[PDB]
RNA sequence: CAGUAACGGCGAGUGAACAGGGAAGAGCCCAGCGCCGAAUCCCCGCCCCGCGGCGGGGCGCGGGAAAUGUGGCGUACGGAAG
RNA sequence: GGCGCGCCGGGCCCGGGUCUUCCCGGAGUCGGGUUGCUUGGGAAUGCAGCCCAAAGCGGGUGGUAAACUCCAUCUAAGGCU
């Protein structure tokens, strides 16, 4: 029974609703279960990235996104065989391996294998036992100084370049944007049509030569 | 808080305010905005033009993504890039022009709304419309493309 | 291997060989009672890539489905209800009939484990289910690990919950856009996190 | 106990040839016969 | 001119350098090996054809291909499966007349 | 109901400017004679102390 | 995302998903293809040890299971052999 | 109880890179038709009964049915966590 002005609405309340409802007071009491949670984890895996391992460089699907890049679910086989690291290894050390992924480009593929060298670079690997160190060991010294970092390790920002005042060409004062978006807009819807015009116009041109 | 509201002065008042003639019965109109094309068909044409029927086509698996591309104005360009850079071209006697690129700025699509200071740009967009284009152009200055 | 050979075999089931080879298994099933113990899989390959290993714990059974939609059980006519809900005769059963297989075979055996079935022979008025169990208690299933996992408590009856092969079939999962309705654990898990409210402390 | 008077034989004699055989089993027998290694196959009837 | 590159046309796309890398493992499954070929027409020296099967070939032999192709179509199902199936019957048609002559 | 709406937020910037109007309210010695607080022999009111 | 695309005497009403940010984060294994003298497993008896989760080792011309296929390698990220 | 140390016995005598030669897959299931239920899923999203019922540069998906043709992306009809 509307009244005289206003919104007509439907509100989704005609099932019964008040036997299933989630209440959130448990909100804060599960914050806390979470983080003590999340401290035993982190000191009971002692000298390791609290933010378990790493995660590499990996650009947003979809048109709305795709200039931001964020951190994926983990390095592809091939930026790991050009890295020199061994699949089976690569977790175990602490390399978040999936895959799934492929590798389409090649510069992304780059930024993820020089992420990788970077990481080799940068970890410090304990000998597994401590009476005897191996080749694949780092130094003693650099032992009594290693920590767990806080957050994730190496974090992932999208740093943009900087161009400079640019002086500007006639040419690109002279390009037309607007009329070569419309071309190009024009062109691409008939692409196919224009072919299979030009196909029966070649069907008939040699029908008249023949 | 119920001690400012209404039912605090409407007690000792036979009816509490709905009237004593036509009681406060529970669903004379039936329920919620039923009876659109039957008894409450002058409020849905005098208030919601437009309410009934179908128009348009069927868009079966619809992607916001695939129809995101946000604008900008030509009022707004300016806004993006820091004071810095305003003042040096503007100061700057070579002719060099800054880049005012939208697209990591969070714009796809420049429109031309208002009035640019005559001062040059290379604005770096993934769409124009004709106007903002041509004033780009007037005040003097490039409209250059991005994917 | 004998198992590619056999396999090209049974796909090829209008071939003559095999059409008399299941007409006279499905005579003797027809024969035979409704739930008797095979003493080993008429289909080998299709047992063991189901995981029958032969070895000892591992049975078969061969059970008979009656075979048919499901009218509803409901008195002579007389569904008292709205006229949608009237029609009685041509109603059809959210599980398929191997499904029902091993659900009644695992539960005439209740010491037992469902592992998979599959598919022997059919007539017109039935079907015939080899359904692979194990027992969880012997000591040759207990004591090998890619299979100490049937003897847990949390995979108690396989066949009812709807775990297996044919139970899985029929509840509508799955990766894709074609399973919407049941992300989330299920069906009604996917219903559930639907349909309540979360009412926020802060809203 | 052939196979353990054999390699207790081996094992002492360690601690101090091959004879052909047949190849029982449908699958040993019918990979030999698709790589062509079987000089005749006998084959129950029933 | 200036061919920047551009959001919508044929050739839209920010443009990178694509990389050739191998195929996936994952893609070749149903390329029929020769194992598995010999296997398969092994089974089918054995046992034989369908009765579907026996009419199409028998409707390709008298040759009225678009009444032998809707009946496989209706008796298999998709029209893509039905080309192949009656290209396949062709083919096999064709080994039984090479056979019937020498 | 346990669903009533029992919690309430409030802006940040004004949470901050609470905070400031409590602070700077305890540095004027009427306001805080106001509220009652026994000052009458305090040597200053914003009163400060050693960080011993 | 969204009370959106969509369903609905298109009426009342119903109504997801992707993408993004978070919590958490872990991957794997058979059958088949194969190759290894079934290289595999269960049970009884005796001796030693431990035994309130009946296990470890040896001895058995001890019984069974298994070639209608157990175990080792091996699974779509390929894999095996030389 | 766990994290720590040491001794006895048992088990395993294991890996990586390059080249060459081989090998590779789950069927009354997929899919189609029809009927019934269900879904927001609309020329049929899922589920099931009946009938038809495959193939291997195959098969599925590619939100309007269908044919021709490029592509894209996965590998179902087995299982554990
Ligand atoms: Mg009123
Ligand atoms: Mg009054
Ligand atoms: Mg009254
Ligand atoms: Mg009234
Ligand atoms: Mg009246
Ligand atoms: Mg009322
Ligand atoms: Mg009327
Ligand atoms: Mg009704
Ligand atoms: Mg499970
Ligand atoms: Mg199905
Ligand atoms: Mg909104
Ligand atoms: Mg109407
Ligand atoms: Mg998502
Ligand atoms: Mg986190
Ligand atoms: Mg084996
Ligand atoms: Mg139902
Ligand atoms: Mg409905
Ligand atoms: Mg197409
Ligand atoms: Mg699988
Ligand atoms: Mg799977």
């Amino acid at each position: 029974a509307p009244s005289r002005n206003g919104m007509i609405l439907k509100p989704h309340f005609h099932k019964d609703w008040q036997r299933r409802v989630a209440t959130w007071f448990n909100q804060p009491a599960r914050k806390i279960r979470r983080r003590k949670a999340r401290q035993a984890r982190a000191r009971r895996i002692a000298p390791r990235p609290a933010a378990g391992p790493i995660r590499p460089i990996v650009r947003c699907p979809t048109v709305r996104y795709h200039t931001k890049v964020r951190a994926g679910r983990g390095f592809s086989l091939e930026e790991l065989r050009v890295a020199g690291i061994h699949k089976k290894v690569a977790r175990t050390i602490g390399i978040s391996v999936d895959p799934r992924r492929r590798n389409k480009s090649t510069e992304s593929l780059q930024a993820n294998v020089q992420r990788l060298k970077e990481y080799r670079s940068k970890l410090v690997l304990f000998p597994r036992k401590p009476s005897a160190p191996k080749k694949g060991d780092s130094s003693a010294e650099e032992l009594k100084l290693a920590t767990q970092l806080t957050g994730p390790v190496m974090p992932i920002r999208n740093v943009f370049k900087k161009e400079k005042a640019r002086v500007i060409t006639e040419e690109e004062k002279n390009f037309k944007a607007f009329a070569s978006l419309r071309m190009a807009r024009a062109n691409a819807r008939l692409f196919g049509i224009r072919a299979k015009r030009a196909k029966e116009a070649a069907e008939q041109d040699v029908e008249k030569k023949k | 808080p119920s001690r400012l509201r209404k039912t605090r002065k409407l007690r000792g008042h036979v009816s509490h305010g709905h009237g004593r003639i036509g009681k406060h019965r529970k669903h004379p109109g039936g329920r919620g905005n039923a009876g659109g094309m039957h008894h409450h068909r002058i409020n849905f044409d005098k208030y919601h033009p437009g309410y009934f029927g179908k128009v348009g086509m069927r868009h079966y698996h619809l992607k916001r993504n695939q129809s995101f591309c946000p604008t900008v104005n030509l009022d707004k360009l300016w806004t993006l890039v820091s004071e810095q850079t305003r003042v040096n071209a503007a100061k700057n006697k070579t002719g060099a022009a800054p880049i005012i690129d939208v697209v990591r700025s969070g714009y796809y699509k420049v429109l031309g709304k208002g009035k640019l200071p005559k001062q040059p740009v290379i604005v770096k967009a993934k769409f124009f419309s004709r106007r903002a284009e041509e004033k780009i152009k007037g005040v003097g200055g490039a409209c250059v493309l991005v994917a | 291997g004998a198992y590619k050979y056999i396999q090209e075999l049974w796909r090829k089931k209008q071939s003559d060989v095999m059409r008399f080879l299941l007409r006279v298994r499905c005579w003797q099933y027809r024969q035979l009672s409704a739930l008797h113990r095979a003493p080993r899989p008429t289909r080998p390959d299709k047992a063991r890539r189901l995981g029958y290993k032969a070895k000892q714990g591992y049975v078969i059974y061969r059970i008979r489905v009656r075979r048919g939609g499901r009218k509803r059980p409901v008195p002579k006519g007389a569904t008292y209800g709205k006229p949608v809900h009237h029609g009685v005769n041509q109603l059809k059963f959210a599980r398929s009939l191997q499904s029902v297989a091993e659900e009644r075979a695992g539960r005439h055996c209740g010491a037992l484990r469902v592992l998979n079935s599959y598919w022997v022979g059919e007539d017109s008025t039935y079907k015939f289910f080899e359904v692979i169990l194990i027992d969880p208690f012997h000591k040759a299933i207990r004591r090998n690990p890619d299979t100490q996992w049937i003897t847990k408590p949390v995979h108690k009856h396989r066949e009812m919950r709807g775990l297996t092969s044919a139970g899985r079939k029929s509840r509508g999962l799955g990766k894709g856009h074609k399973f919407h309705h049941t992300i989330g654990g299920s069906r009604r898990a996917a219903w559930r996190r639907r349909n309540t409210l979360q009412l926020h402390r802060y809203r | 106990q052939e196979k353990k008077q054999r390699l207790l034989a081996r094992a002492e004699k360690k601690a101090a040839k091959r004879p052909p055989v047949l190849r029982a089993g449908v699958n040993t027998v019918t990979t030999l016969v698709e790589n062509k290694k079987a000089q005749l196959v006998v084959i129950a009837h029933d | 001119a200036l061919r920047y590159p551009m959001a919508v046309g044929l050739n839209k796309g920010h443009k990178v350098t694509k990389n050739v890398s191998k195929p996936r493992h994952s893609r070749r499954r149903g390329r029929l090996t020769k194992h598995t070929k010999f296997v398969r027409d092994m089974i089918r020296e054995v046992c034989g054809f369908a009765p579907y099967e026996r009419r199409a070939m028998e409707l390709l032999k008298v040759s009225k291909d678009k009444r032998a192709l809707k009946f496989i179509k209706k008796r298999v199902g998709t029209h893509i499966r039905a080309k192949r199936k009656r290209e396949e019957l062709s083919s096999v048609l064709a080994a039984m007349r090479k056979a019937a002559a020498k | 109901k346990t669903w009533r709406r029992w919690h309430r937020r409030v802006n940040t910037t004004q949470k901050r400017y609470a905070i400031c109007s409590a602070l700077a309210a305890s540095a004027l010695p009427a306001l805080v004679m106001s509220k009652g607080h026994r000052i009458e022999e305090v040597p200053e009111l914003p009163l400060v102390v050693e960080d011993k």
